[PDB]
């Protein structure tokens, strides 16, 4: 009973190829839904940045003193890492936690008293298995990331910074720039410029090349993504707004919205890049299962012909001896 | 199907038809996910030309006429390659896909296209 | 017959329909807006945005944000605005009791601000779900 | 291959080499369909050390100087034992695998890794 073994093995490889191409296609559909969420949530932040830019151009000579936008250089650090939810991940969570190790390596070496706010399920599993690194809060993706996860993370980061305990709350995540390569970035979150741009860990305003609103178009016959520069932004005009509230309180109520906007967009971008990595991993798995199905069918046909040959040669040998 | 045997023209047009149909076969899943609009322009013209080619590979038969009714056509190789040159370079792209289906001899495809457009004008 | 109103959470536009009379709970208190209001760009506290459809008076449940009044095209950028009343008050009071409970255990300096904001959001949730 | 015949150090190093190669051969099918990205940390360290081992097991021959060039190396016994002790010990985990391919006497693998990272 070896031929039924090879037949069932070939059947298992066929089924595994089928389910890997199914995972590939449904991951592509969820990439499409993630880009839908991103380009639908964009114009809120568009109007937010135009309002905030006008407000801060009217509020430079003032004293504004909002706790989110102050610069308390006594140098604590709160690096927040967001990782993938489920597995097969391409190479997402490994390189994320690797850059996390590199960042806490340069951090602890400077004695800046870092800490970690882990968001993803794979990342927080990694951190509960390695307690040698300190960690603040735990989050997950069974809860929907579009509203409630981002709201909870914004609540916790706001409660960490406004209660002025730690400085330099930055977020390590993975902007979806390519379907094969997804290099993580470290952008600061709360020690923000009052002008209201996303900055680097150096502060050098990476909104210059942020490349918003990625889209998916094939090039020749394989799937690729297109990222352009500027879309449907109207930030220029600054009409009279007639502030009824005290101007310091206006920014004091505006900046949490920017916190939520940045956290939500980073969650959505890391989700889309995780789904792209899973799409690529499942394409490779389908192709390897296809080549293995071919090899196993070859070996099966060989063994079947050898079995038939041996059987008839044995029967004929017995009949000739008789 | 080798240049030395069938002419470089016939070989190159047959290889281009094979490439077009293969690209469409690879792109059916993406068109099922994204759609024809979220593709690119070269891919979109490829998909349209491929649908037209796949319907042009049909033929009404002299012996299948007895239940289908269409008079049945004989298409030599010269009209085949002259029709596929026109359907592959952008000379006949403003036509319906149901105009090339179940015809021979690409002039009949243009004639049935004009009739299918008269169906709209009327 | 009124100004254009768009309530916009971060992820989506909740609803962009126009209604008559809006009471906007700011950081300075409640303020009513009129159709053809002169432009006032204010803030919004964690509170209650009540509307009036000129047929019935309705409340909207929001967790903060920012507002802008323009030339009858007003935009209110909110934090968490759930349309109309999607909840009933029993689970609201089940959240109130646990928010006031965890206020005691959450006693560290950051937990003060955190529990206080959770309380101000639970209170606006229940006083929005009263109707 | 018995500790009374080849000593205990040779026996233990041959045992550990065969153990890591057996673990590699075990997980080969899983890393064939899926890939290296889904293993644990210790399993991927085992994979990397097994690839280093199976590269270091090759050698240039004196009689195959017509097939490759780079003339054959006679590698003694103690040099082989020390080279595999260094691979399995964790020292030589930060150098390319191609430094181990077609060399002998792991000092030459170190020299080839230096040459590779210098010529770039």
């Amino acid at each position: 009973a070896n031929l039924r073994e090879l037949r069932d093995r070939i059947g298992s490889v066929k089924n595994t190829q089928k389910i890997t191409e199914a995972m590939k296609l449904v991951a592509a559909a969820k990439v499409r839904r993630a880009q839908e969420a991103v380009v639908n949530g964009r114009p809120f932040s568009e109007t937010l940045v135009e309002v905030l830019y006008n407000m801060n151009e009217q509020l430079q000579t003032e004293d504004v003193d909002v706790p989110l936008t102050k610069i308390r250089t006594v140098k604590k650090v709160a690096l927040m890492v967001v990782t993938g939810d489920r597995g097969l991940c391409g190479g997402f969570n490994n390189m994320l936690l690797k850059k996390a190790e590199s960042r806490i390596a340069e951090l602890k070496k400077l004695g800046v008293d870092y800490t970690i706010i882990s968001i993803g399920k794979k990342g927080n599993t990694y951190f509960i298995r390695r307690p040698e690194i300190p960690v603040d809060r735990y989050f997950d993706g069974t809860n929907l990331p579009t509203a409630k996860e981002a709201q909870a993370i914004a609540d916790d980061v706001f409660s960490l910074f406004v209660s002025e305990e730690v400085d330099k709350v930055e977020m390590l995540y993975t902007k979806f720039v390519s379907l094969v390569k997804s290099d993580p970035v470290i952008h600061t979150l709360l020690p923000l410029s009052p002008k209201g741009e996303i900055c680097d860990i150096n502060g050098k305003c990476v909104d210059a090349a942020e490349d918003e609103l990625f889209r998916l178009t094939t090039k020749e016959g394989k799937l690729t993504v297109e990222r352009d520069m500027i879309k449907t932004e109207t930030p220029a005009f600054s009409p009279i707004l007639e502030f009824e509230q005290d101007p310091a309180q206006i920014l004091d109520a505006l900046l949490p919205l920017y916190l939520n906007s940045q956290i939500l967009r980073a969650l959505q971008e890391s989700l889309a890049s995780e789904l792209a990595a899973r799409m690529t991993a499942m394409s490779n798995a389908t192709d390897n299962a296809n080549e293995l199905k071919k090899t196993l069918s070859i070996n099966y046909n060989r063994a079947r012909q050898a079995k038939i040959t041996g059987e008839i040669l044995e029967i004929v040998a017995g009949a000739n001896a008789c | 199907l080798q240049p030395r045997i069938v002419g470089e023209e016939h070989y190159e047009i047959a290889q281009r038809v094979k490439e077009t149909l293969q690209r469409y076969k690879e792109l059916q899943d993406i068109i099922a996910i994204l759609g024809l609009d979220e593709l690119s322009e070269e891919d979109r013209l490829t998909v349209a030309r491929a649908r037209k080619i796949e319907r042009f590979l049909s033929q009404p038969f002299f012996v299948a006429e007895v239940f289908t009714g269409s008079p049945g056509k004989y298409v030599g190789l010269a009209e085949t390659i002259r029709g596929f040159q026109l359907i592959l370079s952008g000379e006949l792209d403003s036509l319906p896909e149901q105009a090339f289906y179940l015809v021979g001899n690409i002039d009949e495809a243009t004639a049935k296209a004009m009739n299918l457009e008269m169906e709209s004008k009327l | 017959m009124t100004l254009n109103l768009c309530v916009l959470t971060p992820n989506r536009s909740i609803w962009n329909s126009e209604v008559k009379e809006i009471i906007l709970s700011t950081n300075s208190g409640q303020i009513g807006v009129l159709p053809n209001h002169a432009p006032t760009a204010t803030a919004v506290d964690i509170g209650i945005l009540r509307i009036r459809l000129n047929d019935q008076w309705l409340t909207l449940a929001l967790m903060g944000g920012f507002a802008r009044i323009g030339n009858n095209e007003i935009t209110i950028l909110v934090n968490d605005a759930e349309r109309g009343s999607d909840i009933d008050p029993q689970e609201a009071q089940q959240t109130l009791e646990i928010a006031e409970a965890n206020l005691r255990k959450a006693e560290g300096k950051r937990q003060k601000i955190e529990a206080n904001l959770a309380l101000r959001r639970a209170r606006t949730r229940v006083e929005a779900s009263n109707t």
